Formats: C-alpha cells, structure tokens, sequence
C-alpha cells in the first residue's frame, strides 16, 4: 500500500527515536533473535522510514551483544551457536558500550 | 500558497514528523529535500514529510 519513502541519513537522535517507539509498542523486548526477524526489522525501517539496514549491527560474540550505531538501545543477550533476545537497556542512551569494549571500531 | 494532500498513511516515529492519513490536507513550508516541512490544515501540527507520500 505504501510506497518507499525517500531515503535519509541515521542519527543518535533518530536511533534513540526509533528504540522508545518500539519500546512503546511492543514485540521486540523478549523476542527471540533471528537473521529472517532482523531483516524483517530493518527493511520495515527503511521501506516505512528510509534508513538504509546499515546501523542494526551489534559486537561480536560471544556473551552480550552491544549496538554499534549509538543511540540504538536494544541488546542481544543469551538465555540457557548461542540463543538471543532482544532487551532494552536506557543506559545504552548514554553510554556507548560498543565503543567502551572496542575502541578500535571508532578510534579512526 | 502550497496546500498539498496525501495519497497514502503515514505513520510518523521520529518525533520531528508529521503523521497523516489518506487525504489529509497540509501546507508545505519547507522544502529543502525530499522531506518536506509541513504544517496540517486539521491539527495545525507540524513536521517532516515524504515529499512522495502527497501530490499538488
């Protein structure tokens, strides 16, 4: 029914924008984490959104997965080829975890 | 001067946005790029549009 909206650039502020609302909504917390879901996730973003699927990347395993793009407050946790669910976390909104635990990804 | 009207819903989630429905009419108020500033007729709410999503 909708038609692709024109493409934008992803910003802290969109990212944390686009957190709380699915916060707010509902389906994301708790759910099971798959490759078939988060494409699912990022293409609805960009067809409804225009973000390009290219800031929904996470730290490499294993333990926690933490969002590379800051402001994105979602993280993959795993519960006892691991199984992850998907957990809002608000101090992602002011602490950038991936860049504390990687400097390498962001120091140049 | 630049009343325009939508073709299709829009559900707005970045808070600097403007939601609308099919035939909603809004004046344009910038349109620096392709996401144009617009104001609604009915709710006087503003926001960010798809220049797409609305014709005239």
């Amino acid at each position: 029914v909708r038609p692709q909206v024109p493409l934008r650039p992803m910003t802290y502020k969109a990212a944390l924008d686009i957190s709380h609302f699915l916060k707010e909504k509902g389906g994301l917390e708790g759910l099971i984490w798959s490759q078939r879901r988060q494409e699912i996730l990022d293409d609805w973003i960009y067809h409804t959104q225009g973000y390009f699927p290219d800031w929904q990347n996470y730290t490499p395993g294993p333990g926690i997965r933490y969002p590379l793009t800051f402001g994105w407050c979602f993280k993959l946790v795993p519960v006892e080829k691991e199984v992850l669910v998907w957990r809002f976390d608000s101090k992602l909104a002011f602490h950038h975890m991936a860049r504390e635990l990687h400097p390498e990804y962001y120091k140049d | 001067d630049i009343i325009v009207v939508a073709l299709y819903d829009y559900e707005a989630i970045h808070h600097e946005d403007l939601s609308f429905q099919k035939g909603d009419q809004m004046v344009v108020l910038e349109e620096s790029g392709e996401w144009w500033k617009a104001r609604s007729l009915a709710t006087r709410k503003e926001g960010y549009i798809p220049s797409n999503y609305v014709a005239r």
